[PDB]
């Protein structure tokens, strides 16, 4: 009886002040294609100007 | 009239004082535990009082149907009140002691010159007790007569945060307030205290006598303890909150000391310079008064 995907958020330190962001911001990196070591120098640059 | 009811005025329940704890009201004995106590290595000693020089102003009657109880309330407690210390209200109530004055003090904390038959108002001789000492605040302002204020608060600490071996004792070290917030929580507060009707307070706290003062006295120690802890917010210097859990916290900085200034200009309600010359000269009869 197989398994399935899901995630924590890291709400098992129930510790304020800590893990600040949530679920979603994993959902839009998986949702990227993948960047490559001069594609992000030219995204960090294009933002930029 | 009501006449005088006995074992007090407050007693009635017409009138009464209820902090708005939010949502829902409450008692002001139910208020005080939401707050803590830190004590910190600093001392102060309960130092005597003064005895207040016997001049109230003399008697004029301009005709202004006066609203001398509205304007107490708002000096202590109000929320930046403005010419406060004025001279001309004042010296119109002190006719009010004398024996045979046709001048009565409305219920509803208005007085008049002669009468009025739809208005009810507290008996001449309840009043006549009261204005003999609450005059006198008055002239508070002279630079002869003017009273204290870097000392008197060395008794404001002991009753907010008073510990029963403390006030048995004479000296108590200086303690830091910390209790839940719902952050406009020191203003909230501030703007519910004015309309209690603190003249009904004051009326009968010069009416009672031996058996009926040791039994108000024993009762509404809360009533003044609330009064005496918002007029303390004003005063104390540093309001830092704490954020804990899931929680929110303020903390008053020194109950019992006179720091001049600012308290929160933004997190609470601030005195003016014209307002240290009044709350001092208030608590010099109060508390005399009281104990």
């Amino acid at each position: 009886r197989y398994h399935e995907s899901v995630l924590e958020i890291a709400d098992i330190f129930d510790q304020a002040d800590f893990i600040q962001t949530s679920d979603a911001v994993r959902q839009l990196r998986a949702l990227m294609p993948t960047l490559s070591t001069s594609q992000i120098r030219h995204a960090i640059e294009r933002i930029a100007q | 009239m009501l006449q005088q009811p006995t074992g007090g005025y407050t007693t009635l329940e017409q009138f009464a004082f209820t902090i708005r704890n939010d949502g829902t009201n409450a008692t002001p004995t139910q208020f005080l535990q939401l707050l803590s106590y830190e004590a910190t290595e600093n001392e102060l000693v309960k130092k005597t009082i003064p005895t207040p020089e016997t001049h109230l102003p003399s008697a004029r009657n301009v005709p202004g149907n006066v609203y001398i109880e509205d304007a107490i309330t708002q000096a202590l407690f109000g929320i930046s009140a403005q010419n406060v210390n004025a001279h001309g209200y004042f010296s119109r109530l002190s006719a009010l002691a004398l024996p045979n004055t046709s001048a009565r003090l409305g219920l509803d904390g208005v007085i008049y010159n002669s009468e009025t038959i739809n208005i009810p108002f507290y008996d001449p001789a309840a009043v006549a007790n009261f204005a003999a000492t609450y005059a006198k605040l008055g002239n508070a302002s002279t630079p002869r007569y003017r009273a204290d204020m870097i000392d008197i608060y060395a008794h404001v600490g002991l009753e907010l945060a008073g510990t029963d071996a403390e006030r048995a004792a004479g000296v108590m070290p200086v303690k830091r307030a910390k209790f839940d917030s719902w952050e406009g929580s020191l203003i909230s507060l501030s703007r519910d205290v004015v309309n209690w009707k603190i003249l009904a307070f004051l009326i009968d706290l010069c009416s009672l006598e031996g058996e009926a003062l040791r039994a108000f006295k024993t009762r509404n120690r809360d009533v003044f303890r609330m009064m005496l802890f918002i007029m303390s917010t004003a005063v104390a210097a540093n309001v830092v909150n704490r954020k804990v859990t899931k929680r929110v916290d303020r903390v008053l900085e020194y109950i019992g000391v006179n720091s001049m200034r600012t308290a929160g200009r933004t997190a609470t309600i601030t005195y003016d310079l014209s307002r240290h010359e009044f709350a001092a000269k208030f608590l010099q009869l109060t508390f005399t008064r009281w104990n």
